[PDB]
């Protein structure tokens, strides 16, 4: 009547039993897991050159860096951390769980998206690569505008580096959004129909069309500056609308690319707070709305970065910043909603579920005050929009991806994260970054703008900046309990077996072994609402998932 | 690991393509003996012999 | 090994019954081709940007486009684009033998629009226009360039595709691959019509 | 301003709040269960423990059928 | 029949589908991570060895305790080359039980020998510890087949 | 597959808007007229939503209710042997290994080193293509 | 099933009884499948060494040096890790 168990699962495996399939690996669960790790660790590089530039900033003097080392410094931080970290830990989180969320034994194209991750790290080693040449990365900002980027204005190998490195991640991000659109909209489940999957696959076949409607602009953007920049091509001359070409092009990139990389963690989050909450996503059919419209919007309200170049429509731009900020309100009441009266049991998971909304919610506030272009004018290229930005992103793809992997790390390892950890590396995340990123709202509103290596000790903003240092260091101490905790947990920690060790789950993924299969299942529950394991866990409960559902 | 890649391989068999599998939504590779098959589905493990396997 | 695992005829077959469900790889070079749109539209936004700062005469004095040799590579390429579409009508059936014929003529049309491409190319920088020397001959060779390399991937993938034909037997999943091939290839004239239409009609 | 001053600021204010942390979290009883003190009664559910050491040969269970326990020898100890 | 109290559902085939709450655990074993790591160190590459499946049954075996180690050893995965160490603390009681493959491979020698270590470990006051050297010496004295 | 076109249907339809309303607001009252860069994107992202579409929407005619988009499906309802699905595979590391070849010949200018990773990139996108359909080898 | 399995008698000769065993190395037996830890530690130790004299040259910079001290730290943490784990029984 017992089962002979070991006394504690394998640590680590044996000797030689991974190597091979990552060189070699078509499954998507490692190679999100490979997304992942690599990801995070393009994560520290980019936190390193952050702690660069703010140990530099505490000072008015230029202590340790020179001019172009910090504008190299912000330069490949910003790329890093947007086109390097997050934009494909989306596709990793996507690798990880999508397949699973649709009843799918695998994604559309195996070996495509396999050589999306390769495409994507080696693009971002020669991105970097910049540095370890004499004239070091690009030093135009994350933005690149033209006259700077050209060959006679940054003439650097850095720059060239940067072009070719972002071209060939951008290739592996458009491969991986058309395999998980084609993963979507073919493999499925028996009973999954369209409308009742999860918000995270939702989220991700709307981030893939958004990747597709704007990374093809950036690859097109980067290989006519190498023309101009290799052949004097004539493509981006201020003397043509180049400046402004330039412009318009990049942020009809980049702006659908925040978008991107908010709304896949949007799902993250949507997928978290039901399962902690004891209650379905408030408003489903809503949040996919949402979703819907706020891609068709980033897609078309891109140049409002473009606010102080003097050179766009401003009124149309406006109107359509506020028409997409109103969605994401939608969405941010629909989660409250998920979290209203429910036994709420505050895991570090919803910890940082809770953490992104609040952070999140100042972000946009920060948004909407930026999207008036008269206010803009005063707070725009300053340490306003760097909070406004930092605080949106950092919210959304630091706090929403650390409750994703806090969630799906037992599904993906078959082990728990240390809890207390959590609480140790939550509490110091949150204290860290609203101290680094608060202070700099009034930083940015008292002349001091962004991508300023050093500023005067007669001005202001000293005391503010040594604050933002201190909170910058709370971070980096911040990011010692997580990789810690993930290090002792990954082969050690407690062990779960069975699914749901986040009891209450939903959306399917919670109805496969803790370690999913390969081909991720041997068997499906009866799909018939938008949370499969829930109504299969809790038989009983399917009857009342259906009689409140309406009242709201 | 090309020895665990090799070892595998004959103690499961070849891969293909996937199937769904009727009552329940199992996916199963589909794998392909290359040896003698046991009474049920799986195969008898094939032993190395230092030669390359398909 | 008695007969058979799994009952396929073959180690590879379609990666979706088509005839009841969507052909993955129809639906995936179909997105991948939207999304090549996009990335000749950033090609086009920068022909235009640079069409709507010239001083009236669009075409500098230095270049004066070559419909002689233009107009009958479009058709080519219409043509190619045509026989493509039998090759598709042959891949359907069992006939990979009239696919590769229809395939192999769609090539050398595809490759006959690249040497003409190519010999117009070499007529214009002879007579001035240059990607250094102006702003039109640069974005005009942009534009026609990555297009032309758009036509010699995908006589990369007829080559390809002909080869994998020969190298195995005639499946429902080799048909797959030469409809999707036959999709990039109509995009790319497609894309070409667009082009050929703004440079040398629309100017 | 007192360079000194804010370098030791930066450098320490991040140490301290990360140890007030770890003294407040980590030094919290966690969710494993606490050790069995041999005085106290076995109240665990029956435990049995496998080394998975020796290759099954098959892996399918079909085809392993039960020949028999087939007892080889047998010890006991009161502690 | 009946699945887990709460939260557990059969599934379409055997396997059945369990969940947990947020905050607990599933393994639940009264021992510190440590020392279970240790004790599968002893039975996996600490018996390898031995080529005899080494088992370790800390519940209670009642009764005559010899022949419901005999059952206990009929639920390990091979009981023919098995050495299985059964201890009741309740009772205060150890048992030994081996398979016919596990015959004249220094099992019968090495019976005594593990019951003494994991007794002596018991009375000084640590079941695992005991558990643990109890494997080591059984596995060191069985011979590989 | 009613739900994956319609989908993009709504898509075309707002960036048709988008673009017919951008073009109108910037022919006038813009310093210059139509940007010529906005509305192109636009106009060519309506057209890639608009392909994804169509497409979408004939294959959805085309295409009997499949279980996938059918409520009320049982699971046996979609049993059946799927399609085949790429094992492992070594040559898309390869790939991407001569793409950031040919990348690194790009950005440093060196024409022999973009022509050796174009190279790469063929043969190694030859392996890929062919991996599943070499036949064995005859001697 | 186009292919018949393959018969391999090989000359065996240490007789790998200790070392290596097939459940970490599959193919123990078919050849040289263990380096002794004893060797790798002293190596990994040697070559920090290496790198830590190798800052005595004709350099005038430091960065070199402090690029030569990070690697030599590394590579002693990492000698040191496996050779306490091993002591320990792989712990921790
Ligand atoms: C020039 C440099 C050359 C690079 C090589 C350097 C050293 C050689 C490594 C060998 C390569 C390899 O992949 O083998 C792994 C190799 C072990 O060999 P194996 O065949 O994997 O062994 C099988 C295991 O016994 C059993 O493995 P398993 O399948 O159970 O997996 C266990 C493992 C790994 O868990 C996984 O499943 C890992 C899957 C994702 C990881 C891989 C992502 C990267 C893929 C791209 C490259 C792969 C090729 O989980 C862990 O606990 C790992 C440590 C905890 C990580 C979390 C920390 C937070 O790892 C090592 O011992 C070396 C450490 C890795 C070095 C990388 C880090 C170096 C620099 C750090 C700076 C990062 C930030 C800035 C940049
Ligand atoms: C400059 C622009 C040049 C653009 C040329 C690209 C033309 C591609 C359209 C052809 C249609 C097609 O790919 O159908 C796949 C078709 C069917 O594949 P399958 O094995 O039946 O699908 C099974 C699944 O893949 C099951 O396993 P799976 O995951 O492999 O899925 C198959 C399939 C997945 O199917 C797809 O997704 C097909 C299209 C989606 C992505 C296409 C990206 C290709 C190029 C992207 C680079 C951006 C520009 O992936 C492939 O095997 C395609 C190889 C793509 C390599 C990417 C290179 C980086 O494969 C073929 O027989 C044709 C492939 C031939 C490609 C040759 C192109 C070489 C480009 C270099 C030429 C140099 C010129 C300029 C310098
Ligand atoms: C330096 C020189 C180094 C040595 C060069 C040797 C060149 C040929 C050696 C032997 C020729 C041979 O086997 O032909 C008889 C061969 C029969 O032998 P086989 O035993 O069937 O071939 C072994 C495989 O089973 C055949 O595999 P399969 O037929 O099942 O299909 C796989 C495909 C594999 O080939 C591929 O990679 C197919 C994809 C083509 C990639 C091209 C993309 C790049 C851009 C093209 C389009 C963009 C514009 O192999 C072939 O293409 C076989 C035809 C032979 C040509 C080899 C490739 C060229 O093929 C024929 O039936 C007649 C074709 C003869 C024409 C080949 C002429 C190429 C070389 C010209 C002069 C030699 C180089 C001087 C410089
Ligand atoms: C001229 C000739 C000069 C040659 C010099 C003499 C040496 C020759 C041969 C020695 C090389 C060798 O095989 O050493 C193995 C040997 C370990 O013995 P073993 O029996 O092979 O390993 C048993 C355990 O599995 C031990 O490994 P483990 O799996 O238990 O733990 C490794 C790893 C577990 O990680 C993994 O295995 C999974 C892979 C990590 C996940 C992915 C990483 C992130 C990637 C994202 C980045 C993308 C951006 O955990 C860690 O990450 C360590 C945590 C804290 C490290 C503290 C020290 C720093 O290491 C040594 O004791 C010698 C170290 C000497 C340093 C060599 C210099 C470069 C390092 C290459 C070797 C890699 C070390 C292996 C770990
Ligand atoms: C994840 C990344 C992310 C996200 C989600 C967003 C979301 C938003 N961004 Fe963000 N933005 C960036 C990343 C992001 N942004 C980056 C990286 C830059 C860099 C610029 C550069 O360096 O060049 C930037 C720049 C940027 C600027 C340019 C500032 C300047 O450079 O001068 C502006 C507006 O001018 C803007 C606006 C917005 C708006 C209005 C939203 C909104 O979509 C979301 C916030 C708005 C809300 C409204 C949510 C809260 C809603 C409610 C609480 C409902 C009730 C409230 C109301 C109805 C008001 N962004
Ligand atoms: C995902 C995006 C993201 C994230 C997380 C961050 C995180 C941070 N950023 Fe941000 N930042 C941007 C995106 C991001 N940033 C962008 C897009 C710009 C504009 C770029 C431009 O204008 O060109 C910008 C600009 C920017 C500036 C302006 C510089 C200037 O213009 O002069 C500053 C200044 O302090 C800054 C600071 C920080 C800090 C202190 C953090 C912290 O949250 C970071 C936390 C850091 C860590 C957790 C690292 C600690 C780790 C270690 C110590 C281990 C290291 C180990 C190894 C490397 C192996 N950022
Ligand atoms: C990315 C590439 C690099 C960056 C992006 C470039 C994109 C260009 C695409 C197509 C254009 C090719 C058409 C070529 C023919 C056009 C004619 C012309 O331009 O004029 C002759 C001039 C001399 O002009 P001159 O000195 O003034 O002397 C006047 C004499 N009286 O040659 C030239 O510079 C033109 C040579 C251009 C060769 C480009 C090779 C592209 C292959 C790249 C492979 C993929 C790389 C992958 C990267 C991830
Ligand atoms: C995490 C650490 C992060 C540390 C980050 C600190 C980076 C700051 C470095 C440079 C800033 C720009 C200044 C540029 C100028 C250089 C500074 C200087 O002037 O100091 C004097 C000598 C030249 O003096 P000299 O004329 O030649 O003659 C003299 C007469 N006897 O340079 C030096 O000491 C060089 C010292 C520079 C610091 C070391 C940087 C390399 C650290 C590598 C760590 C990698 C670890 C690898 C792990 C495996």
């Amino acid at each position: 009547e017992l089962e002979a168990r070991r006394p504690f699962p394998e640590r680590m495996g044996p000797k030689g039993n991974l190597i091979y399939k990552l060189i070699t690996t078509t499954d998507h669960k490692l190679i999100g897991i490979m997304y992942c790790v690599v990801c995070f660790a393009f994560f520290l590089v980019g936190g390193l050159m952050a702690l660069f530039m703010r140990t530099e900033l505490a000072m008015p003097g230029l202590q340790f860096l020179s001019n172009e080392q910090f504008n190299q410094l912000f330069t490949m931080h910003g790329t890093v951390m947007l086109l390097f970290y997050a934009t494909p830990i989306v596709f990793g989180f996507a690798n990880l769980v999508l397949p699973l969320q649709i009843g799918a034994p695998d994604v559309a194209f195996p070996r495509l998206n396999a050589l999306s991750f390769w495409l994507f790290l080696f693009g971002a080693l020669i991105a970097i690569a910049g540095f370890i040449t004499p004239g070091g990365a690009a030093d135009f900002g994350w933005t690149a505008y033209s006259p700077l980027t050209d060959a006679i204005h940054s003439p650097g190998a850095g720059g060239d580096l940067w072009i070719m490195g972002l071209a060939v991640g951008g290739l592996g991000t458009i491969l991986g959004g058309v395999n998980m659109i084609t993963t979507v909209v073919c493999m499925r489940a028996p009973g999954m129909t369209m409308f009742r999957m999860p918000i995270f696959t939702w989220n991700i076949l709307v981030t893939s069309i958004l990747v597709l409607i704007a990374f093809p602009i950036l690859t097109a953007a980067l290989f006519g500056l190498a023309a101009d920049r290799h052949l004097g091509a004539h493509i981006y001359d201020p003397a043509n609308g180049g400046v402004l070409l330039w412009q318009h092009l990049f942020w009809f990139f980049g702006h659908p690319e925040v978008y991107i990389i908010a709304l896949p963690f949007f799902g993250i989050v949507s997928e978290i707070f039901p399962v902690f909450s004891r209650k379905p996503i408030f408003g489903y059919t809503t949040l996919i709305y949402a979703t819907l419209a706020i891609a068709a919007l980033s897609v078309a309200v891109w140049a409002h970065h473009m606010y102080a170049t003097g050179a766009v429509l401003l009124p149309f731009f406006s109107f359509m910043t506020f028409l997409i900020a109103v969605p994401t309100g939608i969405k941010f009441f629909n989660w409250i909603g998920t979290m209203w009266k429910g036994q709420l049991t505050f895991e570090t998971p919803m910890l940082f579920s809770v953490g992104f909304l609040i952070t999140f919610l100042l972000g946009g506030l920060s948004g909407v005050l930026l999207a008036s272009p008269p206010l803009d004018f005063h707070v725009t290229d300053s340490y306003f929009v760097i909070a406004h930005f930092h605080y949106v992103l950092f919210g959304t793809i630091v706090f929403a991806t650390y409750a994703g992997i806090y969630f799906w790390f037992p599904k993906m390892t078959g082990r728990l994260l240390d809890e207390r950890l959590g609480k140790l590396h939550f509490w110091l995340t949150f204290i860290g970054f609203h101290t680094t990123f608060l202070v700099q709202h009034w930083l940015g509103d008292e002349g001091m703008p962004r991508r300023y290596a050093d500023y005067l000790p007669t001005d202001g903003f000293t005391t503010l900046n040594v604050i933002s240092t201190v909170g910058a260091f709370i971070l980096g101490v911040s990011m010692l309990p997580f990789v810690w905790n993930v290090f002792k947990s990954w082969r050690y920690g407690e062990p779960v077996t069975v699914d749901d060790p986040w009891g209450y789950g939903n959306s399917l993924e919670w109805a496969t072994s803790c370690p999913p299969p390969r081909h991720n299942f041997t068997e499906l529950p009866r799909i018939r609402s938008e949370r499969p394991a829930f109504e299969l866990h809790y038989p009983h409960m399917v009857e009342r998932m259906r009689a409140e559902a309406h009242v709201g | 690991s090309l020895q665990r890649s090799d070892r595998e391989v004959l103690e499961h068999g070849v891969e293909t393509g996937i199937i769904k599998r009727l009552p329940h939504g199992a996916y199963v590779e589909l794998h392909q003996p290359l040896g003698p098959v046991d009474e049920h589905g799986h195969p008898i493990p094939l032993e190395y012999a230092g030669a390359p396997l398909p | 090994m008695t007969s058979a695992v799994g009952t396929s005829g073959t180690a590879i077959t379609s990666r979706v019954h088509s005839l009841n469900r969507p052909n993955m790889v129809s639906v995936g070079t179909i997105v991948w081709l939207s999304s090549e749109l996009m990335f000749f539209a950033g090609l086009f936004a920068m022909y235009f940007t640079a069409r709507a700062q010239a001083g009236g005469a669009w075409p500098p004095e230095p270049t004066e486009l070559n419909l002689a040799l233009a107009v009958p590579v479009t058709l080519v390429l219409i043509a190619s684009s045509f026989t493509c579409q039998m090759g598709v009508f042959a891949a359907e059936r069992g006939d990979v033998f009239g696919l590769r014929r229809w395939y192999v003529i769609t090539f050398l049309m595809g490759l006959f629009f690249v040497l003409g491409q190519g010999y117009e190319y070499i007529h214009l920088v002879e007579h001035g226009t240059t990607i250094p020397g102006s702003a039109y001959g640069s974005v005009f060779y942009l534009a026609t360039g990555f297009h032309g390399l758009h036509v010699i991937g995908g006589l990369v993938a007829f080559v390809l595709l002909l080869a994998r034909t020969k190298m195995s037997k005639f499946t429902p999943a080799q048909a797959t691959a030469a409809i999707v091939v036959s999709y990039y290839w109509h995009f790319v004239d497609i894309v070409w019509i667009a082009l050929f239409a703004t440079i040398y009609f629309v100017r | 301003m007192s360079t000194a001053l804010t370098h030791g600021l930066i450098g320490g204010v991040p140490l301290v709040l990360f140890a007030v942390l770890a003294l407040i979290f980590l030094t919290r009883k966690g969710p494993h269960p606490d050790t069995y003190k041999m005085s106290d009664p076995w109240t665990h559910a029956p435990i049995l423990w496998a080394a998975e050491e020796p290759r099954e040969h098959g892996h399918g269970g079909h085809g392993h059928d039960s020949h028999g326990v087939v007892i080889g020898g047998g010890a006991s100890g009161k502690w | 029949e009946l699945d887990l109290p709460y939260g557990s559902a059969l599934t379409s085939s055997g396997r059945i589908s369990a969940v947990t709450e947020p905050g607990e655990l599933s393994v639940h074993y009264p021992f510190p991570t440590m020392d279970l790591v240790v004790l599968d160190d002893a039975l996996k590459y600490g018996s390898r060895a031995a080529k005899a499946r080494f088992a370790v049954y800390i519940g209670p075996l009642g009764a005559d305790t010899a022949a419901t180690a005999r059952e206990i050893l009929a639920n390990v995965p091979t009981p023919e080359n098995a050495v299985l160490l059964a201890v009741s603390p309740d009772q205060r009681a150890i048992e030994v039980v081996y398979g016919a493959d596990v015959k004249g491979r220094g099992i019968e020698s090495a019976a005594p020998l593990g019951v003494s270590a994991a007794a002596a470990s018991f009375k000084e006051g640590n079941l695992i510890d005991g558990l643990i050297s109890a494997v080591r010496v059984m596995s060191a004295g069985v011979s590989p087949a | 597959m009613h739900i994956e076109a319609r989908l993009f249907e709504i898509l075309t339809a707002f960036f048709a808007l988008a673009a017919v309303v951008y073009a109108v607001l910037t022919a006038m009252f813009a310093t210059g007229g139509v940007e010529w860069a906005g509305t192109t994107a636009l106009v060519l992202t309506t057209g890639l939503t608009l392909i994804t579409g169509t497409f979408f929407r004939f294959v959805a005619r085309r295409l009997d209710t499949r279980p996938e988009d059918y409520e009320d499906a049982e699971i046996s309802d979609g049993a059946g042997e799927l399609g085949f699905f790429a094992p492992h595979s070594w040559w898309p590391i390869l790939i991407s290994l001569s793409f950031s070849t040919a990348a690194v010949g790009a950005a440093l200018w060196l024409p022999w080193l973009i022509a050796a990773g174009v190279a790469f990139v063929i043969t190694s996108v030859c392996g890929l293509v062919f991996e599943y359909y070499w036949g064995p080898e005859k001697h | 099933m186009s292919s018949t399995q393959d018969r391999s008698q090989l000359d065996p000769e240490v007789e790998r009884h200790t070392g290596v065993d097939v459940e970490d190395v599959p193919s123990a037996e078919w050849g040289w499948s263990h380096m002794p830890i004893g060797v790798m530690h002293i190596g990994g130790l040697l070559s920090a060494a290496f790198l830590l004299v190798m800052m005595r040259g004709n350099h005038v910079g430091h960065v070199e040096d402090w690029f030569l001290i990070g690697f030599a730290a590394v590579i002693v943490a990492l000698v040191g890790r496996n050779w306490w784990l091993r002591r320990r029984g792989w712990i921790r």
